[PDB]
Formats: structure tokens, C-alpha cells, sequence
């Protein structure tokens, strides 16, 4: 069996110039509430502050590409729309390889507004990080960006920019198999 | 009943930090309505579900003297069928589960009455002085160590149009406001007007106890990241969760007796009500009520010499037959019995499984405590007094 | 591997944590040291069966035990009586689990038990036996693995290879066997030979053993889970029981004997039918009627047996047969109640309490 | 005709599998090495809030040594001392002389934790790297029993060896013991 | 006895993790007291013992030209007998030797003021907000890149019960606070109250230098496991340890001249004191102390044009006799002479034994450096200027 | 050995001691008597050369005349003392660099401990016995027995060798010291009443013994294995306490061995012999210094004090003006050195040394 997707949120990335493409996300709207609505509201830009012109700071090779911290690019901030933090709901799903998004926390019930992404099947991160999505198209874009040259701080030398981050509506919840991407 | 309160409070803060006073006042009002709507919904749903599919116990069922294999299975199936009926009803009529949970810091900001701060500032700006003094006085009652609020109240009172009748609280439960008002009216020798407030205090106390018994059937709490290796069985998880729920229900008798203006919870809450009632009815002239209330006090503490003397005086002046025919209150009897049974069960669980528990009352007899943990309790009291003395000595050394 | 086995008296020199012995056996296997790997794999299987027996035993001194009953001042509060009884049962479990040899060592995780109940170790076993020239036990272990997993590919080729070689052609036997399987086999075999008294004896010896095994397998399934959601009280002590109910439902199809590559359908009904025919052939109708009524209870829609009871009712008054002699035996009624109650409870629980958030595609 | 001085003793009681195997009685040198002895005694008694009780011997090398004392993780990487995570080594006035002598084990310079030895053969090459702080006065047959238990490749024993009991004993007058084996 | 600080800090952090606020506050207060108690004990015992048995040589002992053998044995015996007496007094007075040692992580964390963090949290949670704000300010001055502590401090200030005169530090020595305060007051042009703070700063600086030179005799530091193959003699191990001790004594003039807030240690610490004091004295009305401080600053630096012009100006306004009667301070004389002798000894040891030494001051005359080291430094300067001109030429080629 | 000298060592023989010992042991395992014996002889030559070089270095560094100190340092004594110590250490390093014997690999201290216990001498004597080199075997056995005279098989071998006539011609020490031979010559001269010859032997035995004693005393400052990491003053005090323990034994080791039991108080006894010889020659003017030296060394003698009473009854008869009652400076210096060593060690033992190792 497989979980159901409700909405699609599409990012349009660019490496300084000559944009790479568009990365679609399908968000599990019925499995995990209180984390999908936060993400869509942050993306579409309805509360003023949003994801537009973010920066993927940690681009660790074949581990993750974090990001989403819109306040400052240091990588230890970010405020949601549910106050500042909010708690974890339920880890009904686990990390099944490349393409399975999550939420990045600094402890217990310390969810903010920062991404996760996987590139290899991680098993020691199941039961700590809530999962709320799974990439659908454009995984080649992720594979391309994860190869950029970084210093010994994982921050890429060439800045990556989310030029657009909108919201795409789906008229029917369709399930997706849980293999990879 | 509405969108989550935390989102509304965050929107109100963001709007207030840029000077949009109508927006902040509207958002704060909406949040303060939503929280109460949510709590009322939970209370009503839980009470209705508990009362619509009751626990149909079957003491008439003697399972089997001869057979022993299937009878336990039949009993388990019937009990869990009743449980499944209750759970289905609850899940259907509670509604969405997202709105019913919120962060702990949000509860902290909703117990310090911060929205009342934002509302008083914005309502002073809007020139709505009545709804400004209301919010300012409510916040000041909420935190009595803010003399800035005191000078703000002085600045508001200097302006004309302020009414004394508008000094309302709008936040504290009635069973505490009525009690404090009754004791204040009594302290100055006004027994005639003292009784109604205390009687309402008992009525509202029993209603509030019934309302607060059905509000810690909440999620189980874990020792941080200890739920990754939680490996307990079915009849162990059931008993663990029920023990914690009973701990909630027995520790919700020290929360009904705490006012933020007082740094410590009241000592002997409810027997004190009865003591004041008997004294008031003594002073008035109604003496059957005085003897009834004295007796209903003695039932809680049967080793009080002074109140025994008072009861002897009341009986001596009155008729012996009337005093003998009059007995304790009924609701006090039921409250005492149910609390005693819960304490007995919790103490047995403490003795066997090893789950801590601190008695929230003083009327508890000695027969319910096992003769194994009293040693530990006085040991911990010794450590507490030693730590207090050592902190005092450190303070003396610092000087 | 199961010859020198006795739950009540287990040799103290072969009591070690299961995962350690299993990992030692696998590591010895990967290093091509057969005999030691054979010994330690057999030890791991014995220890797994010992652990299962210990759990199924300790989970039955608590349920089937009398309990006190408090006074009326506690009898008027059912919400306290029920959970006090459950507290007493949890305490009895926690006290009876301390004192058994199989529980004072280090317990294994869930994935190792999943592999063991998947009957995976036997794979290695068969290969190991063919590398110690123990071909009969090699084919026995290969066939035991294939019996539970008839969809395999490599094991089918290996079994073809073993069957092709002579010498090992009548050693096709199971090694995960119970008493009632072989007892029913003997009963059917003797019934085909028109030998009657041995058939009734075998059936009356088979019935209690099957019911005992079924009730143990039901009461050993109240196990733990992995926490994956945080919900209320009534919604978390009534969602563990749904998984437990799935486990209890998938507990009658695992106990049915399999013969000739085909499982036996309606096991209890068939066994009662054999009992009834064996009774009738001896012209002993005293106890033949209750078996017929039990078969009707289990199989409501029949033709030959309905005619049989019609024929019985026509001459009910010549054998001195009473109406109370026509009631089904109590154990069959208990079995029927339990199975029907569990099935209908799952039918009620897969309509409201389960969430609707998963799809197939 | 010269030997160090014993001031306090620490005693263990062990289970190997399902059988009790007796008692081990350590004599600890408090004069020469006071810090490590105080840490070991405060861990053995366990009054701080944690201790050696119910831990296990997680390495047993035949004819070389037996090592245990980790109670936090249990596989050979944890162990927190009473003095924080790690503290430096005090002094190396004593050497390893043969069977019975107990010292501390560290994973680098000045990284003493809560994992000890019990040597079984003369251990010259470990002289000047590990802080010897006791000797097993009585009950050496128990260590001989523990050492020959069957072990797997990692040398963690196949069965489990558990420190079922662990307490301390007071010496009213320090008495000197020789510097020989056993 | 006085228990160790690491044990108390570990107990405090454990009790903080469990959640007992009185325990953690008491434990960290005890740790911060005992660390300074141990330091004071070391300083007092070391200074007193080293000052009770002086090093004076025998006036009656004379070189022996005829017998060239025995005199060496007698000299060594006398010197090492004096050393034995000193070591005996030290060993008897100091006490247990184990307490005075603790690991690198604990020193590194005690340098960053973590117990003040735990103490401010616990004092907020025990409602003693005065000491909470004091500890908050102590931490905040200790670490300048902590914005959350800034928010905490602002909340405390806005919170009632907090004033502006209660802000203390409790950690920095007076010789730094007084200098910063003097330079701040002088910045706002208040010369009337800018001399006394600098007088106190000077005197406390000399006291602190004298006190903290005596805490440099510490255990020899072997790199890794190099003590296994260390095979030095007696009269070489003594010189090795003493050269390291002299190096650690001379690297004590760059530890007093740095502050946790400032990123880089101050330049010219003590000549800056004299310069600012000269400016303030000139502005106030003192001329005698103005010229005296100008002359004292000239003693350290012989080529400063501005101070030469100031001296000439003051000689012009005052008399030549006044300038010639007043001379430099005695403290500068002693400090300069002692530091120059130590530098000469250490430079000789570097020149022969090859033990490195980087100069921690800029007022050292160039004649103290030997010929070989001077030539090496000249070669380094030549290659540095060659690299600089190569970089300039490369940038020109870029253009 | 007279087959080499301090300034006559060959070039090929400058090879590491440890390699020589190891190859010699290998050859001894191979029964190759000539190779093993010759290489062991080379090893012993190397050991004696190392001892001579170390002694010369440590007796030329300390005996260096003190240069003129600066003036400004007269008010800071600690810096003065440690600056002088630094100068001495640098001079030691230079002088040790100047000698060839220290340019090779330094053997471990356990090899030195074995050499001091004369372990190679047993192997040498066993090789000689296997080679039928009887006189050298007896010489090696006599050399070895001075440290372990209770050896049973050595006693059996000695008895068997003494069974053959003339074995007393082969009893001798390979490492006999010059002052011992000169003292033996002095005793023989005294026995034969040849007073005129004995004075020369005594006057040649005094300076040589003093030189040997001071060399062995001042060459004791050596290494030490680091057991504890301590403070500055305490660590140096422990170092010097161990050096003192090694130092106070020189007057015991240097005692001559005559007749199987050492002669107590070599210097004092020889001074008494000199006084007796002077009295026999009626040279009391030079006998009085010997008498006062004997009193200074040995005051516990009543016969001596009554002898000086008899001397002082009519001391003016011979014509002494008290100048002869002043003791010789060397005796006073030796007495001061020994007294200071012993008193310093007693003080250090009572007050400084740690008490954490017990009896039994
Ligand atoms: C006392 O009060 C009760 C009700 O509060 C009333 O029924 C009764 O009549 C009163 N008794 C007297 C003597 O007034
Ligand atoms: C378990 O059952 C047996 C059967 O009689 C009984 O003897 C024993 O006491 C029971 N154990 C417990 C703990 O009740
Ligand atoms: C079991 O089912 C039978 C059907 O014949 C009926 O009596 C009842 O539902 C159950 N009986 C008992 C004794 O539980
Ligand atoms: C200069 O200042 C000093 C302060 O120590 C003061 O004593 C003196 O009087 C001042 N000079 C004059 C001329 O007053
Ligand atoms: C010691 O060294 C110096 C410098 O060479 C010099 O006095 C002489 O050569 C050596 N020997 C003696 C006895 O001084
Ligand atoms: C030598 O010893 C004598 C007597 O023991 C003593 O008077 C003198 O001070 C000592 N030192 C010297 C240099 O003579």
C-alpha cells in the first residue's frame, strides 16, 4: 500500500544564472496535517515572509541538501507561521532512499521551517524526523545541484536561488508507491 | 470551533509589531474566543461519549469452574468490544485532531495573559478606555509583581469616565472569585451577607471538579527519546497509561485551589469552606445548619479537639434529638470515597511497579499507605530540609 | 535438532542470548566451518522454540487464574474495578516472568524474531547438512522450508537436485511438526483401513490437543508494537487492540495440517465428521448424535448430514435418546463463540476506528 | 621486603550465564593513586546515581586479559566517570607484575574512563601507559573461570558475564602487600 | 578539605539535567567558590615559602685556585641543600597534590563562564531575579556573540525587580575594569575624574603582575608519549624546566593585556597608562605629575616624537629646575630592569639550546638579541619585503 | 687491559655496545670461542672507554673556573644561580659533543645494569672453560665472585681449578685499580721494615685515591625514568634525592677487598700506618699532621688520644710551633664532603621522601 498526496508545490531553482529547472513536490495532505499547511503557506507567500530567495546552505555530498532559512543565511534560524516552533505530529512514514523530504529540528518538538532531502537510503534517521513529502519530477536537478564544489563547511561557493516557489493544485488524491523518488 | 489559537496569536503579534491596532485587537479577540470554544468542545464530547456507552460490568458472570481456556477469551472480547464502541464514538464526534494540540510555550503565553497586554495597549491607542482598564486590570491580577501595570492603571484612572463597576477580571474561575469575596465579606463581621457567596463557592467547586476530571485523558508522555525502545505489552501499556491518567485526576485537586495573586496553594481547601459555613451559621442564628456543617467537617478530620468542643456546645444548646438526626453532606461523602479509592489504587501501583506519587491532600489516613515507602518519604523530607539549611548557609557566607 | 528438547528441563550448558548464538552461527557459516555452524544453528532453533514455549506458558497463569472481588463500596464503581483487575493481571505477568530460565538473559529485538518466524534459518541448515553428508536431514530441512514458502525458485531447483539423487526418496518429512498433525494422520490412515476403535481413540486424543494449541496461539499474540503516533487514552488503548486482533485472526489458518501439497479445509468440521461416522459404524448412537449436532453447528448448510439428523429424529424414541443428548459439546460451542466474535469485531473495527489515508497503487 | 599499602577493598559477585561463580575481592591502593581509587570506589558503591551494578565484561582474551566496566552503552565506546567524561592519568609509580593486577584502560593520552583490566600474564609492554591501581587479593579461581568462557570473533563472550553484586569494604588500618604475582 | 571543582560542576550539570533547581544553583556556587579558594591557597603558600627561605649566597665562601676538585662538590651540596629546604617547606604547607589538577575541557569551559549561565537560569527559576540579572550580565560581558542572552537581559531589565545600579561582573580583575572605565570617562572629556581610576589601575596592575608571576611554576609538559624516551641528565633537566618556567613567566605580560570582549590584546600596555595619565594631568592643572609621567614614558620608548614635544612644552611653561628635579618612577625602573634580564637569559637559551621564544613586547632594545638571531631576523625581513614587492608587481601586472 | 689506552683506541673498534653484546651472545650460542671472546673483549674495552669519557666530561665541566659575574645581577640571586647553571649545562653539552665515544648509539639502561653486575664475565669464563683456557677462566671466575661469592657451581669450579698446582698464579682481577696495587706495595714495604720506600707509596696512594673517589662521585649525575609529573621544586628535589641515594655509596664500593673481607676505613687506617712509620723514623714533625688527620677521621679512639697526650707532654723538645698540628687540607675536604652527603640524605629521608610503600 501507499500514502496519499493532495497538493503539489513547485520550486524553480537557479545556480546564479542558467537555471537548472523545476522540482515538483507532492505533499501528504491527509497523513500529516499541521506540517503540510505550514509548508504551503510559507511557500506561496501569503503571510508576507516566505521561501522566495532562499539558500541551500548544507549541500553535503550524498547525504542531504538542507535549506529554507529565509531570515539569515547562517543556518540556525527560521520562523514558521505557528508562532516560532511547533511539535512533531507522527512519524507514520520512514526514509526510503533518495527523494524523501522531512523537517529539520534542533531537538524535541523544535520544528522550524527548514527542509531535509535524502540521496541515499538512511536508516538511522527513522523515528526522529517527521516526513511530509516525496519528490515527483526533476530529481535529475537535485542530482546535479548536489555535486557543486563546497569549502570545508558544506556551504556552496556558487549560490543557489529559489527564483519562484508557488503552489499547484491536484483535483484528486492519488497514492504513490514507496520505493524512491 | 475555530482555527488554531497559536496561529491567531502569531498573526496578532506580527500585526502589532508594525502599528495595525485594529488588526491586533481583532486577532487577539479571535484567539481568546477560539481557545474557550475548543475547550468546551472537548469537555462536551468527552462527557457525552462517557455517558452514552457506559461500562456494562457483569458481576453476574461467573466464567467457569470447570473450563479455564475460553472463558478468559470471552471476557476479553466483551470488554474490548465495549472499549471499541467508546473509541469509535469519540473518534467520530471529536473532529479534526490538529486544532486540539499546541506547543507548550504557547500554553505558557496563554497562562501569563499576554494577549491581555497587547489588548490593553491597543485599546488605549484606539481610545476605548473601558475595554482598556478591563484588560489592564486582568493582566495585573494575572501577575502581581508588575508595578508598571500599577502606574499604567493610575494613568488610566486619572482620566475621567472610569467606572468602579468595570474593574472586572474575566479570567478567573467563579469558584475562586466567590470564595475570596465571601471570606472578605466575612472577615469584617458581616455574617448575614457572608453565606450566599460561600454556598455558591461549594456549588461551583463541585461543578468545576466534575468539569476538570474529564480533561487529562490526554496523550501519554514519554521520557524524551525513550519511546524508540518502548517495548511493553498490551496489558502493561494499558495499566501504564491508566496510572498516569489517575495521577492527573488526583493532582487536579491542587490546581483548583491556586490563585496567581497567592504564591502558595490554599491549605485544606473544602474543609475550610465547611468551617467558615458552620461559623457563619452560628453567628446568624440558623443552628441546625451550624451543627450539620460542624459534623460534615468532623468527618474529614475526626481528631480535632477544638471543633469537637464547638460541636459539643452546639449540641448542648440545641436539642439532642435534632443533632443526632442530622448528619454529613452527601456530595462530600461521595467525593471522599472516590478520592480514597483512587489514592488506594495509586499507592498499590507505587508499591509494586515503582511509579512515583505525592499526596495532594492531608485528610488521607494512614491505613492506605503501605509500610514500605514512609521511610523513603521522610528520607526525602530530610534531604529537602538539609538542602534548605545549606542554601541559607551559602547565602550567609556570601554576605 | 528437536530430539534432545524438553521445556521443563533444558540443559544449562546451552542457555545463551539468541542473537549472539545466531550471529556466531552465521559468522562460522561464512567462514566455511560447517559442523560448528550446524551445531550453533540447531542451538538457535532450540532456543527460539524454548522462548516461544515460555511466553505461551507465562501468558496463561494470569488469564486463567481466580481473582478476589472487593466489597460493594468498590463494586459500585466499574471504571475502577476493571482497571484494578487489569493492574493485578499486569503484576501477575511481571512476577511470573521472573523465575524462568529463558527470560533472565538478554532478549532479542523484533527483526530477528521476524526472520525466525519467517522460517529463514532452515535455508542455511539444508546447505550445511549437504556439506556434512547428512543428506536425509538436508532434504528434510529443504522440504520444511518449502512447506511454508511454496513460491520459491532457488529452493525448488535445490529440491529437484536432492530428489534426483537416489537414497533420499522416503525421507521427505517435516521438522516443524505438532502432535495433532501426526495424530490426525494416523487417524485418517487407520480409518481408510476400516479399523474403527483405533480411529475413535485417535480422534478423542486429537481434539483436546488442537484446542490447547489454538488457545495458546491466541493468548501468546498479545505482544508489543512500535510507537508511531501520539493520541488520546481511549484512542490508544483501542488501536493497539486492532493490531492484536489482526494477529489473533491470522491464527487459525496457520494451525491447519497440510497434506499432499493441499491444506485441509474446515479442519474441525471434518474431524467431527470422522468421529460421527466412526461412532455410527459401531451402532453406538449414544454419543453419535452430539457429534452430528456439532458438525451442523460448524457447517450450517449441508445435505447428507441434514438427512442423517432427519433419520435420527424419526427414530428418536426407540434408542432411549433424550433431547439433552442432542446438544453440542461445550468446547465446540466455545470455539464457535470465539471465532465468530473475533470475526465480527474485526468487521466492526474496519469501518470506524481505522484511518483512511492509504491506497494500493 | 617492600610493598604498597591497601586502604579500602571493593568486592564483586558474578554470574556466568545462569550460574553464580563466586566473589572477587580487590585491594585498592589509596595512598599512591587517590583520585582513581576514589572514582572507582564511588562507581562501585553507586551512590552517585550510576554504577557498575548489572554491567558486563565486554572483552575476554584468553591468556591475555579480561576487560569490562562499561555501563552506559555496553559495546565498548561509552562509560562516564564521576569526574566528568574523562580525566587525566595521575602517576605510574606501579607496574604490571603478572596475574591478578588491576589497572585502568584509556583510548589515548590522559583519557581514563570507567573501563578496567584484570591482567593474567606478565604485561611488560603495557608499562608506563596505564595506571595500575589494585590487585585481586582473594578469589582468582573466579577470574580463571571467566577467562576460558567461549567467545566469538570480536571476543565478546558468547554467554553473558554480569557483575551481579558490587560493594565496598573498609580497612581500619592500612596494611602493606607484596609486589609479586597472584 | 576543599573538594575539586570538576566534581561539583559535573554534579551541578547532572542535577540541572534531572530538574532540581536548588541542587544545581548550590552546586555551581560551591564550584565557583572552591576554584578561587584553591587558587588563593596555591598563591599564598608558594609566595610565603619562597620568601621565608631566601637564596642569599655565602659571603665567606671563596673560589679555590689550588684545589680545583672539592670546591665543586661543596658548592653543589650547599645549593641543593637550600633547594631541599625549600621543597620540604612547600610540600608540608601545600597539602594534597591531587586537587590542584583538572582536565583541559574543564579549564576551557571555566574560561567561557558556563556556571554563570546555569546559575542565571536556576536563579530565574527560583525567583531571585537580582542575582539572575547579575549572572546574565556576567555571561553577556564574557561572551559578546550571544544574542539570546541579550534578549534574556532585556527581558530582565524590563521585568520588575531589576534596577540599573545592580550590574556587576564578579569575574574580571580590577586592573582591567578600572582602565576601561578611565578611558571611557576620558573619552567623554572628564579629566577631573580620569586620573584616579588610572592611579588605581596602575597600582592594581602591579599587584596583579606580582601575584600572577608566582603561579607559573607548573608541571613540565611532555608532548605525547615522549616521557618514555626522555633521557636527560640532572643539570640538563633542571635547565630545561627552568627555561620553560621563564618562558611561561614572560608570556604573562600578554595575558593581562587582553579582554574577553576585545578580539586582540591591547598594544603597549603600561605606556598607554602613562600616556593617558599625562594627557589628563596636563588638562587638569597638574604640571609636576604631567612632566613626571612624560619622563617615565620616555624611559620605555626613546624615539617618540610627540612625547618629546610634550616634555619640551612643559619644560617651557614650567622651569628647567622643576623638570630636572623630578625623575621617573621607581616601579618602571624595576619592571624594565627585571624584564630585560629575563629576556636576555631567554634569548641566550634560544641561541644555544634551540628552544624557541617569540618576543611578547615591542620596547625591547635591539642590542639584547644575539648576532645569529639578528642576522636571521634581518634575512626574514629581507625575504618579507621581497615577497611584498613581488605581490605589488603582480598586482601592477594585473592592472 | 694494557692492550689499549684513553688516547690509543683504534678506529674499527668504535662500534655500538649493544650490537657487540648481541653478536657476542650469538657466537657464544654457536660455540665459536675465539670470535665470542674477542668481541666480548672489544665490548669491555668500549664500556671502559665510555666510563672514562663520561668521567672526564663531568669532571671538566664542574672544575671550570667561575667567570666574572656582571654587576647589575648582584641584586637578583635566583637569576644569577640559574644563569651559572645554564652556562655549566651548555659547557657540558659542548664537551660531550667534543668526545668520540658519545657519537654512537646509546644502549638501554638494562644493558648497563647487566654490565655493572659483570654478567658477561660468567659467559667469558664458561667460554674459556669450553676452550680449555684455564688461567683466563680462573681470572674471570675470581673477577666475578666479588659480587656473588655464594654461587655453588662457581665454588665447585674454583675448587677444581685449585686442585691443579699453581692455581694461585692465575687468581687476580682483570679490572684491578692502580691505587689498590700501590697500597699493596706499601703494605709489603711496611712489612719488610723498608720505611723509606713506604712513604713514596703512601704519597702516591693519596692523590690517586682522591682522584678516583671524586671521579666516581661526580660521574653519578645521570638519567631517571619519569614516574610522576610533579611541581618544579618538588620534581627537582626528588631527582636529587635519587642522585643522593646513588652518591652515598661510592666510599663503600671503592673500599679495597683484601682477604675476602673489605678493610674498613682505608684512608684512616693508611694514615695510622703512616704515623707509625714516621714514629719509627722519628719524623714526628710530619707525623703530627697524620695524627690530627686520624683524629679528624676517627675521634672514637682512646689509645690515639693518650698518644697525643704523650706527644704534648714534651712537644717543645723536638721544636714544633703548632704548624704541624694543622690537619692536611685533603682530609678536611674529604670529611666535609662525606659529612654533608650523609646529613643531607638523612634530612631528605626524614622529611621529603614519600611514605606510601610499607614493610612486608
Ligand atoms: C436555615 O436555613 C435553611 C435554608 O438555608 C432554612 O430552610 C431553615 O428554615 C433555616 N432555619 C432557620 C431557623 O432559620
Ligand atoms: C502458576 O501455575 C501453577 C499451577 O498450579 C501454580 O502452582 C503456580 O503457583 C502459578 N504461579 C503463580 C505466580 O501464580
Ligand atoms: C455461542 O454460540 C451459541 C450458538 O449455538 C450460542 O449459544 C451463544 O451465542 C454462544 N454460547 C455461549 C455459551 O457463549
Ligand atoms: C598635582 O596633583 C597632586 C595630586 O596627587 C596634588 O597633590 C598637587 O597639589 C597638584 N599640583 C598642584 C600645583 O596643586
Ligand atoms: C677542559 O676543557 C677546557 C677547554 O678545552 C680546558 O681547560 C681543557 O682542555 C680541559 N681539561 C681540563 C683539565 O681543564
Ligand atoms: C670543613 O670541616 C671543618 C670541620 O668539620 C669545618 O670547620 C669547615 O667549615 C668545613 N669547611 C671548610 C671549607 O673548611
Amino acid at each position: 500500500k501507499g500514502p496519499k498526496v493532495t497538493v503539489k508545490v513547485y520550486f524553480d531553482l537557479r545556480i546564479g544564472d542558467e537555471d537548472v529547472g523545476r522540482v515538483i513536490f507532492g505533499l501528504f495532505g491527509k497523513t500529516v496535517p499541521k506540517t503540510v499547511d505550514n509548508f504551503v503557506a510559507l511557500a506561496t507567500g501569503e503571510k508576507g515572509f516566505g521561501y522566495k530567495n532562499s539558500k541551500f546552505h548544507r549541500v553535503i555530498k550524498d547525504f542531504m541538501i538542507q535549506g529554507g532559512d529565509f531570515t539569515r543565511g547562517d543556518g540556525t534560524g527560521g520562523k514558521s507561521i505557528y508562532g516560532e516552533r511547533f511539535p512533531d505530529e507522527n512519524f507514520k512514514l520512514k526514509h526510503y532512499g533518495p527523494g524523501w523530504v522531512s523537517m529539520a529540528n534542533a531537538g524535541k518538538d523544535t520544528n522550524g521551517s527548514q527542509f531535509f532531502i535524502t540521496t541515499v537510503k538512511t536508516a538511522w534517521l527513522d523515528g526522529k524526523h517527521v516526513v511530509f513529502g516525496k519528490v515527483l519530477e526533476g530529481m535529475e536537478v537535485v542530482r546535479k545541484v548536489e555535486s557543486t564544489k563546497t569549502d570545508s563547511r558544506d556551504k556552496p561557493l556558487k549560490d543557489v536561488i529559489i527564483a519562484d516557489c508557488g503552489k499547484i493544485e491536484v483535483e484528486k488524491p492519488f497514492a504513490i508507491a514507496k520505493e524512491a523518488a | 470551533g475555530m482555527v488554531t489559537p497559536d496561529l491567531l496569536f502569531a498573526e496578532g503579534t506580527a500585526a502589532y509589531a508594525r502599528g495595525d491596532w485594529p488588526g491586533v485587537v481583532l486577532s487577539m479577540e479571535r484567539a481568546l474566543r477560539s481557545r474557550a470554544a475548543l475547550r468546551a468542545l472537548r469537555l462536551r464530547c468527552r462527557t457525552q461519549c462517557a455517558a452514552d456507552f457506559p461500562w456494562e460490568l457483569d458481576p453476574d458472570w461467573s466464567p467457569s469452574p470447570a473450563q479455564a481456556s475460553g472463558a478468559a477469551a470471552l471476557r476479553d472480547l466483551s470488554f474490548f468490544g465495549g472499549l471499541l464502541r467508546r473509541a469509535a464514538c469519540l473518534r467520530r464526534c471529536l473532529g479534526p485532531p490538529a486544532a486540539h494540540s499546541l506547543s507548550e510555550e504557547m500554553e505558557l503565553e496563554f497562562r501569563k495573559r499576554s494577549p491581555y497586554n497587547y489588548l490593553q495597549v491597543a485599546y488605549f491607542k484606539i481610545n476605548k478606555l473601558e475595554k482598556a482598564v478591563a484588560a489592564a486590570h486582568t493582566f495585573f491580577v494575572g501577575n502581581p509583581e508588575h508595578m508598571e501595570m500599577q502606574q499604567n492603571l493610575d494613568y488610566y484612572q486619572t482620566m475621567s469616565g472610569v467606572k468602579e463597576a468595570d474593574f472586572k477580571d474575566l479570567e478567573t474561575q467563579p469558584h475562586m472569585q466567590e470564595f475570596r469575596l465571601g471570606v472578605r465579606l466575612y472577615s469584617e463581621e458581616q455574617p448575614q451577607e457572608a453565606v450566599p457567596h460561600l454556598e455558591a463557592a461549594l456549588q461551583e467547586y463541585f461543578v468545576a471538579y466534575e468539569e476538570c476530571r474529564a480533561l487529562c485523558e490526554g496523550p501519554y508522555d514519554y521520557d524524551g527519546y525513550n519511546y524508540l525502545e518502548y517495548n511493553a505489552d498490551l496489558f502493561q501499556a494499558i495499566t501504564d497509561h491508566y496510572i498516569q491518567v489517575l495521577n492527573c485526576k488526583q493532582n487536579c485537586v491542587t490546581e483548583l485551589a491556586s490563585h496567581p495573586s497567592r504564591e502558595k496553594p490554599f491549605e485544606d481547601f473544602l474543609p475550610s469552606h465547611y468551617n467558615y459555613l458552620q461559623f457563619a451559621y452560628y453567628n446568624i442564628g440558623n443552628y441546625t445548619q451550624a451543627v450539620e456543617c460542624a459534623k460534615t467537617y468532623l468527618l474529614f478530620f475526626p481528631n480535632d479537639e477544638v471543633m469537637n468542643q464547638n460541636l459539643a456546645y452546639y449540641a448542648a444548646m440545641l436539642g439532642e434529638e435534632h443533632t443526632r438526626s442530622i448528619g454529613p453532606r452527601e456530595s462530600a461523602k461521595e467525593y471522599r470515597q472516590r478520592s480514597l479509592l483512587e489514592k488506594e489504587l495509586l499507592f498499590f501501583a507505587y508499591d509494586v511497579f515503582g511509579i512515583p506519587f505525592v499526596d495532594p491532600d492531608s485528610w488521607t489516613p494512614e491505613e492506605v499507605i503501605p509500610k514500605r515507602l514512609q521511610e523513603k518519604q521522610k528520607s526525602e523530607r530530610e534531604t529537602a530540609v538539609r538542602i534548605s539549611q545549606e542554601i541559607g548557609n551559602l547565602m550567609k557566607e556570601i554576605e | 535438532q528437536y530430539e534432545r528438547y524438553s521445556f521443563r528441563s533444558f540443559p544449562r550448558d546451552e542457555l545463551m542470548p539468541l542473537e549472539s548464538a545466531y550471529r556466531h552461527a552465521l559468522d562460522k557459516y561464512s567462514g566455511e566451518h560447517w559442523a560448528e555452524s550446524v551445531g550453533y544453528l540447531e542451538i538457535s532453533l532450540r532456543l527460539h522454540r524454548l522462548l516461544r514455549d515460555s511466553e505461551a506458558f507465562c501468558h496463561r497463569n494470569c488469564s486463567a487464574a481466580p481473582q478476589p472481588e472487593p466489597a460493594a463500596g468498590l463494586a459500585s464503581y466499574p471504571e475502577l474495578r476493571l482497571f484494578g483487575g487489569l493492574l493485578r493481571r499486569a503484576h501477575c505477568l511481571k512476577r511470573c516472568k521472573q523465575g524462568l530460565p529463558a527470560f533472565r538473559q538478554s532478549q532479542p529485538s523484533r527483526e530477528v524474531l521476524a526472520d525466525f518466524q519467517r522460517r529463514e534459518p532452515y535455508k542455511f541448515l539444508q546447505f550445511a547438512y549437504f556439506k556434512a553428508n547428512n543428506l536425509p536431514k538436508a532434504i528434510a530441512a529443504a522440504h520444511t522450508f518449502l512447506l511454508k514458502h511454496p513460491d520459491d525458485e532457488m529452493m525448488k531447483r535445490n529440491m529437484a537436485y536432492y530428489k534426483s539423487l537416489p537414497g533420499a526418496e522416503d525421507y521427505i518429512k517435516d521438522l516443524e511438526t505438532k502432535s495433532y498433525e501426526s495424530l490426525f494422520i494416523r487417524a485418517v490412515r487407520a480409518y481408510n483401513g476400516e479399523n474403527w476403535r483405533t480411529s475413535i481413540t485417535d480422534m478423542e486424543l486429537a481434539l483436546p490437543d488442537f484446542f490447547k494449541a489454538f488457545y495458546e496461539c491466541l493468548a501468546a499474540c498479545e505482544g508489543s508494537r512500535e510507537i508511531k503516533d501520539f493520541k488520546d487514552f481511549y484512542l490508544s488503548i483501542a488501536d493497539h487492540y486492532v493490531e492484536v486482533l489482526e494477529c489473533k485472526i491470522q491464527c487459525e489458518e496457520n494451525l491447519t495440517p497440510v497434506i499432499g501439497g493441499y491444506p485441509v479445509e474446515k479442519f474441525v468440521a471434518t474431524m467431527y465428521h470422522y468421529l460421527q461416522f466412526a461412532y455410527y459404524k459401531l451402532n453406538d448412537l449414544k454419543n453419535a448424535a452430539p457429534c452430528a449436532v456439532s458438525y451442523l453447528l460448524f457447517d450450517q448448510n449441508d445435505k447428507v448430514m441434514q438427512q442423517n439428523l432427519v433419520y435420527y429424529q424419526y427414530h428418536r424414541d426407540t434408542w432411549g435418546l433424550s433431547d439433552e443428548h442432542f446438544q453440542p459439546r461445550p468446547e465446540a460451542v466455545q470455539f464457535f463463540n470465539v471465532t465468530t466474535l473475533q470475526k465480527e469485531l474485526y468487521d466492526f473495527a474496519k469501518e470506524n476506528i481505522m484511518d483512511d489515508d492509504e491506497g494500493e497503487v
